[PDB]
């Protein structure tokens, strides 16, 4: 087999947004062997190393004053540049949440059911949740799967609620999120 | 609307 | 005779920088005077919701007189209320293709220390580094552009071109880098009767110049 | 708020290097070194955007002689592999029969190089497979997806065999529909 030592190398430009384009920091980092070596960062405006190991690059790049005039117009140039070329499907993306209830195919809790309520196929990934039993807001007996990334541009929660059904009762998950102006709700009933 | 890479940089000899 | 005018009053013309001049206060809605001497300058606009607000006021002025020599002075747009500068001149960060090849520029040669500044203050500072750099409009007075031929009907290498002001937080507007109108100057230079005025710290230019077959 | 991440990398003795963009921990798009193209995540961002495959590759042949100097720098310290935490999820809920997307997430590893395959009842599936490129992390560690769609059936057993130098043997992953 192949058993031959390797040897990494990344680099990472990063752009950090605040209130949109208002407030911008770039972030230029070298890492070798997943070690941060040596960095441009925006707030400081020169090169500095973050080992030994990067001190001759801060150095050198340092002393090249047509890059450092270049890196420091970058906050515009290229951070918000990119911002702006990518903005009507990256910041306003929009995408409606799926919401179904569903009881869960385990009922392990004797007569205390599980109700679960998923989310899913959504952006941005700001969302919120809420059961409801009778119009009044369920907060305990609640668990939840957090947010889940799908790597598609799309993202997923499920929230399950431990609940004994009694008759008459009206079940709602209740999802607030950007791509929509008023609440989504699924209604189950006991 | 074209995207804008930052140039890598050679380093220190 | 557009390519003739285009070159002239952009490129060899001296440009108006007036700062401190205060409007006569008119009648006219789509007029400012202001002395300039023993002559008076009239910049001319269609726009009242914004110059209304400059009317009677101490203005700067940086444009193009679309007369020319020997005649009266007159210009579109160009005006901006004085008194409010930066702590020095800020370059305007620039990205450019030239045929399709990308660089950065950052050059005191298009700057202002204006918090608010014209597009035309800037695509004018433009137009004049980009034919001094690329003789963009032919017959430069540098000789630089040498390698990019003599093809287009300016007798250049470029006949395609625009400035995108790239705005943070407005919508983004662009100038055709080579618009002619037809003809004269009083035609090609009215895309700056709007007056358009931009938040000096707060945009970047995205600057395209090519040769179509 | 937001974060627009340009992430490169070049690995030896491999020799292979990867130019990406992330925005909020999504790719918008890589460069194909191989095509030199520009692939977008979603195709309709193509429809809006564009970027010049060939400064990809320009950047990364910078990035590949720079690993050889920082290879010497070091006295040829090498890379300590970091075996990935496996995952095998579904994008929505699995219902009888109605078209799905199995999702392999691969998590947490470097160097970036793995070997993945999806079997379906003891035997390899290729039908439709897709997959993410290496995607950054803030520890600088490694991401990526793979997915199959498959029409779900309470018959089927699948599993992501993932193949990296971190673990002691190949991870494989079971999913069923049950
Ligand atoms: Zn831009």
């Amino acid at each position: 087999g192949d058993t031959r030592p390797r040897f990494l190398w990344q680099l990472k430009f990063e752009c950090h947004f605040f209130n949109g384009t208002e407030r911008v920091r770039l972030l230029e980092r070298c890492i070798y062997n997943q070690e941060e070596s040596v960095r441009f960062d925006s707030d400081v405006g020169e090169y500095r190393a973050v080992t030994e190991l990067g001190r001759p690059d801060a150095e050198y790049w340092n002393s090249q004053k047509d890059l450092l005039e270049q890196r420091r117009a970058a906050v515009d140039t290229y951070c918000r540049h990119n911002y702006g070329v990518g903005e009507s499907f990256t910041v306003q993306r929009r995408v409606e949440p799926k919401v179904t209830v569903y009881p869960s195919k385990t009922q392990p809790l004797q007569h205390h059911n599980l109700l679960v309520c998923s989310v899913s196929g959504f952006y941005p990934g700001s969302i919120e949740v809420r059961w409801f039993r009778n119009g009044q807001e369920e907060k305990a007996g609640v668990v939840s799967t957090g947010l889940i990334q799908n790597g598609d541009w799309t993202f997923q929660t499920l929230v399950m609620l431990e609940t004994v059904p009694r008759s008459g009762e009206v079940y709602t998950c209740q999802v607030e999120h950007p791509s929509v102006t008023s609440p989504l709700t699924v209604e189950w009933r006991a | 609307p074209k995207y804008v890479k930052q140039n890598t940089l050679k380093l220190a000899t | 005779i557009g390519v003739g005018n285009l070159r002239n009053f952009y490129t060899k013309h001296d440009y108006i920088d007036l700062k401190g001049l205060i409007d006569k206060n008119l009648p006219s809605a789509n007029q400012l005077e202001f002395s300039t001497g023993i002559n008076d300058l009239i910049s001319e606009s269609n726009n009242w919701d914004e110059i209304s607000k400059f009317k009677g006021k101490k203005l700067d002025i940086f444009g193009i007189d679309y007369n020319g020599p020997c005649k009266s002075k007159y210009m579109y747009g160009g005006a901006t209320l004085s008194g409010q500068y930066l702590n020095s001149a800020r370059k305007i960060p620039i990205n450019l293709w030239v045929n399709g090849k990308h660089k950065t520029i950052s050059t005191d040669k298009i700057s202002t220390n204006k918090k608010l500044v014209t597009a035309q203050e800037i695509d004018v500072k433009l137009r004049r580094y980009l034919q001094e750099e690329y003789n963009i409009y032919g017959h430069n007075s540098t000789g630089k552009g040498k390698e990019y031929g003599y093809k287009s009907k300016f007798y250049s290498g470029f006949n395609k071109g625009k400035v995108l002001f790239h705005l943070n937080d407005e919508k983004s507007f662009s100038y055709d880098l080579f618009y002619t109108g037809d003809g004269v100057p009083v035609s090609f230079l009215k895309i700056y009767e709007d007056n358009k005025i931009i938040e000096s710290e707060k945009f970047h230019l995205d600057v395209e110049i090519s040769y179509v077959d | 708020e937001h974060v627009i991440i340009q992430a490169e990398f070049y690995l030896n003795p491999d020799q292979s290097g990867e130019f990406m963009f992330d925005f909020d921990g999504d790719e918008i798009f890589h460069v194909d070194m191989a095509k030199k193209e520009t692939v977008w995540r979603l195709e309709e961002f193509g429809r809006f955007a564009s970027f010049e495959a060939q400064g990809a590759l320009a950047n990364i042949a910078v990035d590949k002689a720079n690993l050889e100097i920082m290879t010497k720098r070091s006295n040829y310290t090498p890379i300590t592999n970091v075996p990935p935490e496996v995952t095998v999820l579904t994008n929505s809920p699995v219902e009888l029969r109605e078209p799905n997307v199995l999702i392999c997430f691969i998590d947490k590893f470097t160097p970036p190089v793995v070997n993945v395959t999806w079997l379906r009842n003891g035997k390899p599936v290729t039908t439709g497979v897709s997959e993410t490129v290496f995607l950054p992390r803030e520890d600088h560690l490694f991401r990526k997806f793979h997915y199959l769609p498959f029409l779900p059936s309470t018959e089927d057993v699948y599993d992501c065999r993932v193949e990296h130098w971190g673990l002691d043997e190949p991870l494989l992953k079971h999913w069923e529909f049950d």
